[PDB]
């Protein structure tokens, strides 16, 4: 009965992707353009219904959209998992180097 | 090591895996176990072994 | 008005502002104008804690308790969006703020209670046709709990949700099925309830006072025990201003 | 729960422990220093002189 | 942890029943149960062959 629920996300599309709804801001360092201001927009305005919801971020720039689309394939949404959103870990989870 | 050669001699006779893996007797199995390695111990870890992990 | 070192060490810091006897008074709500609150401050005087009942299933009261955390148990510098609704009636919508502190609390033979006083995500709301808020307006609402420690947490024996062993190590041999429970972390989310009941009323500035009441679970160590219920009393100061 | 001198620390009026509960089951008592704890002690510290004044 | 509740004993006719309570002499006592004038309505038998009082 009892599941440790990060465990069980890894075996979701959370394991392979950028999480929209979960994942932790730095992990968006990993393709070219995302990092910090396109990161801070996507985690602020999270959770989204599918990836191409992320396109509709109020005040988003041409470029920022067009950025945004080569990246969709970078990108997963799955159901927020509470344990990774509380405690502001999606900007800071307490991992360093 | 000697597992592993009882069950490739096991395949090249023609046995499959479940063939060849039940040929290997539970006693040869059981000394391929750490729970029976003596460097696992306890100086104030009182008793047998099956004390520790079980009974077998 | 006081500066810090006039305020540092004095326990002041962790005590909302007041209004006097004076301010019993009624501030303007205009249906047209944006609201909000720039400042909400709550300072609990009281923990209860409901007894886990002996098994007759008659009343379980909450019982007084002892604070052995000090002076660190106040919410403040909370702001929000002041709605005001088609029946006259205002939403306040907790945006961010100091909204949360970690408080352990110690019941009479020594059992301690470690609760995560809190008012996250709160939305609470006024009785319908508030033209002004009077020292007969109040706010019910409900917030949110999130489990006392987050998914870093790493328990004496090193395991944890987002870090950590996943099994006993000590223990290499045992079966692990009665150890599931303390093994296998997992993150509470559950609900509390809050009133807060308006004494005092600056209509002038817009500054309200009063008493609130709280009700929410206290700490489940990740899931290893049961929660218990917690009552919180104390006082209240918020500032309202057009936005 | 087989307890031989609480009752009788109860029956001539210590009720309450340091800790905050009362046999009568009451919750945020002060008991005083006369809290069941308080005899304990009290007890001990007696024994203590009288040990010494034995000596002497 | 909790009382039961009290216990009401009855027959298939309906009348109410009274387990005879154990005198604090026995170690072990019998299951009988009578009507409120002490008539023996009901019993745990031990020899079954005979019975006449069983609750079956
Ligand atoms: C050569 C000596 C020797 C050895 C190798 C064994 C070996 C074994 N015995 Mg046997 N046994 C022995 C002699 C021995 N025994 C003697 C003399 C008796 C009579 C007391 C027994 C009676 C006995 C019983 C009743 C049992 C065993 C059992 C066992 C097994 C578990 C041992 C254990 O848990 O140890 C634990 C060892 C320690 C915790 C180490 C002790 C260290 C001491 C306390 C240090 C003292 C320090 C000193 C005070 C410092 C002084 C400082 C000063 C100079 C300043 C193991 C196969 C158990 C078993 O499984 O049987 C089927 C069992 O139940 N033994
Ligand atoms: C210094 C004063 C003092 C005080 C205030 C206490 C107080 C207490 N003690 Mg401690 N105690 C003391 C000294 C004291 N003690 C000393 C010096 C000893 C060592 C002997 C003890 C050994 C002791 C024990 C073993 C116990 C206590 C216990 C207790 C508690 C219950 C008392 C009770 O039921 O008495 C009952 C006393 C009597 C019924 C006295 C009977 C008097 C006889 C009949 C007198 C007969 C002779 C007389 C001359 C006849 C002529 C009388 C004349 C007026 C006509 C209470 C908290 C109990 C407890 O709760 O422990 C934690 C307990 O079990 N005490
Ligand atoms: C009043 C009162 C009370 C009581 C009390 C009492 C009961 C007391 C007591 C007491 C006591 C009971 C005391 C004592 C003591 C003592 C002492 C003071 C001692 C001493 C000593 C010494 C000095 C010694 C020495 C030596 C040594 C050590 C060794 C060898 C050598 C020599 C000898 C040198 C009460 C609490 C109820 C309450 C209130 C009041
Ligand atoms: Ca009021």
């Amino acid at each position: 009965e009892l599941v440790n629920v990060v465990d069980e996300k890894l075996g979701t599309a959370y394991g392979e992707k950028i999480d929209l709804n979960n994942t932790n801001i730095a992990a968006f360092i990993q393709y070219r353009g995302l990092y910090p201001t396109l990161a801070k927009l996507i985690v602020k305005n999270a959770p989204y219904e599918s990836v191409e919801d992320v396109l509709n971020i109020p005040g988003l720039t041409e470029r920022q959209k067009q950025i945004l689309r080569e990246n969709l394939e970078h990108f997963t949404v799955t159901e927020v998992e509470t344990a990774l959103v509380e405690g502001g870990d999606r900007y800071n989870n307490g991992l360093y180097k | 090591q000697e597992i592993n050669r009882r069950v490739q001699a096991s395949l090249a006779s023609g046995a499959t895996l479940e063939e060849a893996w039940s040929a290997i007797p539970e006693k040869l199995a059981f000394y391929d176990y750490i729970g029976n390695n003596p460097a696992k111990g306890g100086l104030f870890r009182t008793g047998p072994m099956n004390k520790g992990d079980g009974i077998a | 008005t006081l500066t810090y070192d006039d305020i540092v060490g004095t326990g002041l810091a962790n005590k909302c502002p007041t209004l006097d006897d004076t301010a019993r008074g009624a501030y303007p709500i205009d249906s047209s104008q944006t609201y909000r609150i720039a400042r909400l401050c709550l300072q609990p005087t009281t923990f209860l804690v409901k007894e886990e009942p002996k098994n007759k299933r008659q009343e379980a009261e909450f019982v007084p308790t002892k604070l052995v955390t000090r002076e660190t148990t106040s919410l403040d510098q909370i702001q929000g969006e002041l709605k005001v609704n088609s029946d006259g009636s205002l939403t306040f919508v907790e945006e961010d703020g100091i909204d949360f502190q970690p408080v352990t609390v110690q019941m009479a033979g020594g059992e301690r209670i470690p609760l995560l006083f809190t008012v996250k995500n709160l939305v609470a709301s006024t009785q319908p046709n508030v033209t002004s808020i009077t020292t007969s307006t109040d706010f019910k609402g409900e917030f949110n709990v999130p489990s006392y420690r987050t998914a870093n947490f790493l328990d004496p024996k090193g395991r944890g949700l987002a870090s950590g062993y996943d099994s006993a190590i000590a223990l290499p041999q045992a079966k692990e099925e009665e150890l599931a429970r303390a093994n296998v972390k997992r993150f509470s989310l559950t609900k509390g309830q809050i009133s807060l009941n308006v004494a005092k009323v600056d209509g002038r500035t817009g500054e309200i006072a009063g008493t609130f009441e709280s009700e929410q679970l206290s700490d489940d160590d990740m899931g290893a025990h049961e929660p218990h219920e917690v009552k919180i009393q104390g006082v209240f100061y918020a500032s309202i201003e057009p936005a | 729960q087989g307890m031989f001198v609480l009752p009788f620390m109860a029956r001539l009026g210590v009720t309450g422990s340091w800790s905050g509960w009362s046999i009568t089951g009451e919750t945020g008592i002060d008991p005083g220093f006369w809290s069941f704890e308080g005899v304990a002690l009290a007890h001990i510290v007696l024994s203590g002189l009288l040990f010494l004044a034995a000596c002497w | 942890q909790a009382w039961k509740g009290h216990a009401v004993f009855r027959n298939k006719e309906g009348e109410e029943l009274f387990v005879r309570r154990m005198p604090a002499f026995f170690e072990s006592f019998p299951v009988i149960l009578t009507d409120k004038n002490g008539v023996v309505k009901a019993d745990i038998p031990f020899r079954r062959a005979e019975s006449k009082y069983s609750f079956e």
